[PDB]
């Protein structure tokens, strides 16, 4: 049971969240932060069960442009293929 | 047009930050840097193993025998985190999966 906190006000940028990805996550230290580097991460990397709590989540969309939501997705689409991944919208 | 996505120079131990990106009408890209950057295998002399793969996947459309997609090397208990690959797939490295392009950096769809 891994967890991972995202602070949504915190977000200074997109590559700032990317950072705290790789911070929660315990990604690799080579993690390209971005959406292609995170599905990767994803499906070949993190060890689950999973749970994405995302605070402020609704700051978090501003404080990237609209790069929150792709971030998003991808867990998403994660989750939809059998990774088991609980995500928090707080 | 549909990518997909190979590991270059993996032997053992945590996967690595290279790939080799491949098209459906077999546009060629490689990453050392984990997707933030692709560069086009435009080949040349056959010298590195992206070069190699590359050249592999345009003459036979397809990947060489050393690779396993994720799922399927899951199935034979792959543990990333513990980096085993090397372990319950000897020789193996992970490659074949679809690749969603998603930042948009490899031409469109």
């Amino acid at each position: 049971m891994k967890k991972a906190v995202i602070n949504g006000e915190q977000i200074r940028s997109i590559s700032d969240l990317h950072q705290t990805l790789k911070k929660e996550l315990a990604l690799p230290e080579y993690y390209g932060e971005n959406l292609d580097a995170l599905w990767d991460c994803l499906t070949g990397w993190v060890e689950y069960p999973l749970v994405l709590e995302w605070r402020q989540f609704e700051q978090s969309k501003q404080l990237t442009e609209n790069g929150a939501e792709s971030v998003l997705q991808v867990f998403r689409e994660a989750k939809a293929e059998g990774c088991d991944i609980t995500i928090i919208l707080s | 047009r549909t990518w997909r996505e190979a590991d270059i120079n993996y032997t053992s131990g945590f996967r690595n930050s290279d790939r080799i990106l491949y098209s459906s009408d077999w546009l060629i890209y490689k990453t050392t840097d984990h997707y933030q950057t692709f560069t086009k295998i435009r080949c040349a002399q056959v010298i590195n193993t992206f070069d190699g793969v590359a050249d592999y996947l345009q003459t036979y459309h397809k990947l060489p025998d050393n690779y396993i997609t994720k799922s399927e090397a899951q199935a034979l208990g792959w543990v990333a985190s513990k980096g085993n690959l090397a372990d319950v797939a000897p020789g193996k490295s992970i490659g074949g999966d679809i690749f969603s392009n998603r930042e948009g950096k490899l031409p469109g769809k």
